[PDB]
RNA sequence: AGUAGUAACAAG
């Protein structure tokens, strides 16, 4: 079973926005799993890059911690485009 | 000596002289009280054209069905709906032998348009009938309280935001066990009243929740709402007219869209053509035929009229043209136009009001609504309704509807039936007899043009053409019909003696003040007098006599007489100062008590940019103030379109060009209704208007572009605002405090979307 | 396998147990179905 | 009464 790989190795969220931007794409993820991995693992490399990573007052480039309030850190250093609705 | 005004006839010919014979001067016919009536002998004489055929019981909706089609050929001259298939699939073929890959051609454009087409396109219909509160609304209203209360039953193929998704949700509501939905009831409180009755009935309207059972929904999708047609001209006696569901609309759309693609390349073919094309078009088709007459011979043109066109056409007819033209097609899209036609076969009239009894002695009057019209004996109807009634005791529901499978009641396939029509046309020849025939079509009006050695083998060709008619479910009026030697014919009201006459009568209402707003009334007065100097032979005399009454017609109407009469008013006490305060008065608008510069020269320039240069700086900065609070949001159709509505056809849109002013007003919306309190109504519009109002805050090119994306307002607005905020925090327009504020709030609303 | 190892989206406009009825009924006089009337009108030559 | 005209209004 390919579908029952995808739901557990990666996250809801990550699921989620390929198979809104495979539909954007006008393609069936139930049908053609080969596409929803490569979006899958594509959009997690890109939240990789991004995340954690953000610029403070000075516009320095610094680490956060899994913990720390989204009202310390406001500013991320990577805008992921990816994974957004086409037209947003 | 006593004046007769038909002696004009003596001196002028009568169609060079045609427009003396409209009355469009006069009040157009109204409709009072029920339309039951007049929907009840639609009911009666639709299934009196077809009673030979086939009656059965429908095991959808228990309904009484007759299908006249393939029934017995008919022996008398009254109404026919016994159209024969084979003649139907014959007429066809031989459109296509003439049009080779016009209905492959015409399948795949109409196909490919509906594989773009997007859900909103249902918004641009007119009236529509809402299945949820039982009642005719906007096509856009009817369109959301289907959507939203399709959401209640796990139907959100809309979501998609293509039409064929939605037209999937459609026909699958009719497999749901139930269906829930967004209805209305109103609070009734009962109040203290100076009358005869001494009290009072104040309603208050609330949204609500109904559930109804398959059987139920599929009636009421099944369903058109009837009302008489009112201002029709040209007509003693009234006639019902119908309006079809929300549901059907996608599937009629590209029905018609298919038969415009055929009739655009059909030469015979007065639609989708209109005003000066089809004029040329007509001319063109009168000199071939004129030129192409046998030396020796005669051509003649029948000025054609068709008797109970909607009543004898047939939804099963529609099935097949529709099933022959998409041959070629995918299974799929075969299927798609298969539904428009097979829910009109199943289709069930809405009767209106019912009839209201009356006690002359007690001075008593009761309205009998449809369900409970059988609940007092028929003996105390009238001669005429005691009739209907037992005739339509059959057809009858328990709900106070009728079935209705034959006839076409609510109209909807012009061009379908103009490529019916058109097919007739087609055939030009019967058992290879010495005649030819041809003509025109735009719906049931007809015009046609028959070549022979002498008028009596014409005759012969006319009364084939009659007979061929009968075969495909189209009935010649004998009544309004008649023949002459080619050179002059009426056609859709338009006159030919040797070319087209000019019918300027037919065009006299529309020149009054069009009640949008005194800027676009001006624009759309002016526009009308310079448009018919051009098309329908108003000279300079008749063009200049009608600015002065359209601008005394206009004055009166917005109470804006010139600011140096002596005319009493609320509005005209503030144009007489408005007079004295300004120096330059030739600047002033006419709706601003200015004086009148309009001539035929100058038809054409906005009343604002022709008066700018004269204007006071004072003046034209209040009049043109870009803040006004009298523009509300102005919509790319608000500026551009107004509905024009002309004594003969349907309400059409015209463009006028006004520059946008303190005089570009709206009226408040008609939530005017007495013993009604609509703040439910008016909450619920105030909502969507808000939500509305700041997403074009966010994206401003929404009132110009249409706004696409399958994911949620909030999300796009949320998305806009968050890199606004980043953006403005990062060049310097914002300050750290309101970013941080921003981002803080922006955190919550990223919470409540999840 | 699969990863290493693009098909047609055809149209999709399926017609339920009511609507397919609805047209079953809605056949002129002569046809048992719908089915009937298709096969009629696309291999039938109705000439004379 | 009257308007009007196949059905209403003459307030709710």
């Amino acid at each position: 079973s390919m579908d029952t790989f995808i739901t557990r190795n990666f996250q809801t969220t990550i699921i989620q926005k390929a198979k809104n931007t495979m539909a954007e794409f006008s393609e069936d993820p139930e049908l053609q799993p080969a596409m929803l991995f490569n979006i899958c693992v594509h959009l997690e490399v890109c939240y990789v890059i991004s995340d954690m990573n953000f610029l403070d007052e000075e516009g320095k480039a610094y680490t956060a911690l899994e913990g720390q309030g989204k009202e310390q850190n406001l500013r991320p250093q990577y805008e992921v485009i990816e994974g957004m609705p086409r037209t947003i | 000596m006593n004046i007769n005004p038909y002696f004009l006839f003596i001196d002028v010919p009568i169609q060079a002289a045609i427009s003396t014979t409209f009355p469009y001067t006069g009040v157009p016919p109204y409709s009072h009280g029920t339309g039951t009536g007049y929907t009840i002998d639609t009911v009666i004489r639709t299934h009196e054209y077809s009673n030979k055929g086939k009656q059965y019981i429908s095991d959808v909706t228990g309904c009484t069905m007759v299908d006249p089609t393939n029934g017995p050929l008919p022996e008398d001259n009254e109404p026919s709906a016994y159209a024969q298939l084979d003649c139907v699939l014959e007429a066809l073929d031989r459109m296509d032998e003439e049009h080779p890959g016009l209905f492959q051609a015409a399948s795949q454009n109409a196909m490919e348009t509906l594989m773009v087409t997007t859900v909103d396109k249902l918004t641009q219909g007119r009236q529509t009938f809402d299945w949820t509160v039982c009642r005719n609304q906007p096509a856009a209203t009817a369109l959301n309280t289907t959507i939203t209360s399709f959401r209640l039953n796990d139907l959100n193929g809309a979501d998609k935001g293509g039409l064929i998704p939605f037209c999937q949700d459609i026909i699958d509501s009719l497999d749901r066990p139930e269906m829930t939905f967004f209805s209305v009831k109103n609070i009734k409180k009962k109040l203290p009243a100076k009358n005869r009755k001494g009290f009072l009935i104040k309603r208050i309207p609330m949204k609500v929740k109904d559930k109804i059972t398959k059987v139920e929904y599929i009636k009421r999708a099944l369903s058109l709402n009837t009302m008489t047609k009112d201002a029709e001209r040209g007509k003693l006696k009234r006639r019902a007219i119908a309006t079809a569901g929300i549901q059907i609309r996608g599937f009629v759309l590209v029905v018609e869209n298919l038969a415009k693609n055929i009739c655009e390349n059909l030469e015979q073919s007065g639609l989708p053509v209109g005003g000066n094309e089809k004029k040329a078009k007509l001319s063109n088709a009168v000199a071939k035929m004129l030129s192409n007459c046998p030396p020796g011979g005669i051509s003649m043109t029948v000025t054609g009229d068709n008797t109970k066109w909607n009543e004898c056409l047939n939804p099963r007819i529609f099935l097949a043209m529709t099933e022959r033209i998409t041959r070629d097609s995918p299974i799929w899209f075969r299927d798609f136009c298969s539904i428009a036609p097979v829910l009109f076969s199943n289709k069930i009239a809405r009767l209106g009001k019912g009839f209201m009894i009356t006690s002359k002695t007690k001075r008593l009057k009761a309205q009998i609504p449809c369900p409970d019209l059988f609940s007092i004996p028929l003996e105390r109807y009238n001669e005429e309704t005691r009739a209907k009634l037992k005739k339509l005791k059959p057809f009858f529901n328990e709900e106070g509807t009728a079935s209705l499978s034959p006839g076409m009641m609510m109209g909807m396939f012009n061009m379908l039936s103009t490529v019916l029509g058109v097919a007739a046309l087609g055939i030009k020849n019967i058992g290879n007899k010495e005649y030819l025939w041809d003509g025109l079509q735009s719906s049931d009006d007809f015009a046609l043009f028959v070549n022979a050695k002498d008028e009596e083998t014409c005759m012969e060709g006319i009364n084939d053409f009659y007979r061929t008619c009968k075969l495909l479910g189209i009935n010649m009026s004998k009544k309004k019909s008649y023949c002459n030697e080619t050179g002059m014919f009426e056609f859709t009201s338009m006159f030919y003696r040797d070319g087209f006459v000019s019918n300027f009568a037919m065009e006299l209402p529309s020149f009054g003040v069009a009640g949008v707003n005194e800027s676009a009334d001006m624009a759309i007065g002016m526009t009308i007098i310079k448009n018919n100097m051009i098309n329908n032979g108003m000279g300079p005399a008749t063009a200049q006599t009608a600015i002065q009454l359209f601008i005394a017609d206009y004055r009166y109407t917005y109470k804006c007489h010139r600011g140096d009469s002596k005319v009493e008013g609320k509005r005209m006490k503030i144009i007489k100062e408005l007079w004295e305060n300004t120096k330059g008065r030739d600047g002033l608008l006419v709706a601003d008590g200015g004086p009148n510069i309009y001539n035929l020269r100058n038809l054409h320039i906005p009343e604002i940019v022709l008066k700018y240069n004269l204007m006071d700086p004072e003046y034209k900065g209040r009049l043109l103030h870009p803040q006004n609070p009298f523009v509300g949001h102005l919509s790319i159709e608000g500026i551009k379109e107004a509905d024009i509505t002309p004594a003969h056809g349907p309400v059409k849109k015209m463009d006028y060009d006004a520059v946008s002013g303190t005089h570009s007003w709206r009226t408040k919306r008609n939530r005017s209704i007495l013993n009604t309190d609509q703040r439910n109504m008016i909450l619920e519009e105030q909502c969507y208007a808000k939500c509305c109002n700041l997403f074009e805050a966010c994206f401003n090119s929404a009132s110009y572009r249409k706004p696409v994306g399958q994911h949620s307002m909030l999300e796009a607005m949320a998305h806009r605002l968050r890199m606004d905020a980043r953006l403005d925090y990062e060049s310097g327009r914002m300050s750290k405090d309101d970013f941080e504020k921003a981002m803080a709030h922006l955190g919550e609303i990223g919470y409540i979307g999840s | 396998q699969v990863l290493i190892g693009d098909v047609e989206k055809g149209i999709d406009f399926k017609l339920g147990q009511t609507i397919s009825r609805l047209r079953d009924i809605s056949v002129p006089a002569g046809f048992s179905n719908f089915e009937g009337m298709r096969s009629y009108i696309d291999n039938i030559d109705p000439k004379g």
